[PDB]
């Protein structure tokens, strides 16, 4: 069975960094896309950053892209996000995703339970 | 209809378990309405248990023909029935070529629960 292991949330000050870090366990093949996905109270989830497993196909939400981070071990079911600048905005519970295509919500299959990120102003 | 149940219809046969009949797919192609406007060039009936062709989305990661890479290849390979058309079909009446095949599919995969809607190829 595929356990999928995530960590690096929390709190964090307005300004403050964060590093997430997401693992897909129990998986004998490689999943060609990861990445976060992230949903606070009442917004719907969104997507946020996402990464091909030779390195490419990078992604961020219109929204992040300069203040976030994405990166993989090559080959490998790993997948991080280093957070840095972060507002209040950025406060949600961020999923990880393995097996879809971009963000692409409805094309992975495989999600973690959430890391919850609260950042204060 | 839900892209899944579309897939249901156009590519599972769970209960032939092959196609040995070569009537079979001048018969199942317009039972599952895929002559109702035209001559659907190819088509493949998959004849496996739907959980055995459901649990392919959580089986081999690959890319999909188009450059997308949310489908995924069978563990072992399924038993199917290639539909072709004949050189001598046209739409008012399809006329089509059967044949029986074992090979691994390869299908796009969405949704919760996260299961088939498009058929991609065999291997």
């Amino acid at each position: 069975q595929v356990q999928m292991v995530e960590s690096g949330g929390g709190l964090v000050q307005a300004g403050g960094s964060l590093r997430l870090s997401c693992a897909a366990s129990g998986y004998a093949y490689t999943y060609i896309y990861m990445g976060w996905f992230r949903q606070a109270p009442g917004k719907e989830r969104e997507g946020v950053a996402a990464m091909d497993s030779g390195g490419g196909g990078t992604l961020y939400a219109d929204s992040v892209k300069g203040r976030m981070t994405i990166s993989r071990d090559k080959g490998k079911n790993t997948v991080y996000l280093q957070m840095d600048s972060l507002k209040p905005e950025d406060t949600a519970t961020y999923y990880c995703a393995a097996g879809g295509y971009e963000l692409r919500d409805r094309t992975y299959g495989q999600w973690g339970q959430g890391t919850q990120v609260t950042v204060s102003s | 209809e839900t892209a899944a149940a579309k897939f249901e219809r156009q590519h599972m046969d769970s209960s032939t378990s092959a196609a040995s009949s070569s009537n079979y797919c001048n018969q199942m192609m317009k039972s599952r309405n895929l002559t109702k406007d035209r001559c659907k060039p190819v088509n493949t009936f998959v004849h496996e248990s739907l959980a055995d062709v459901q649990a392919v989305c959580s089986q081999k990661n690959v890319a999909c023909k188009n450059g997308q890479t949310n489908c995924y290849q069978s563990y072992s390979t399924m038993s199917i029935t290639d539909c072709r058309e004949t050189g001598s079909s046209k739409y008012p009446n399809c006329a089509y070529k059967t044949t029986q095949a074992n090979k691994h599919i390869i299908v796009a995969c969405e949704g919760n629960p996260y299961v088939p809607v498009h058929f991609d190829a065999s291997v």
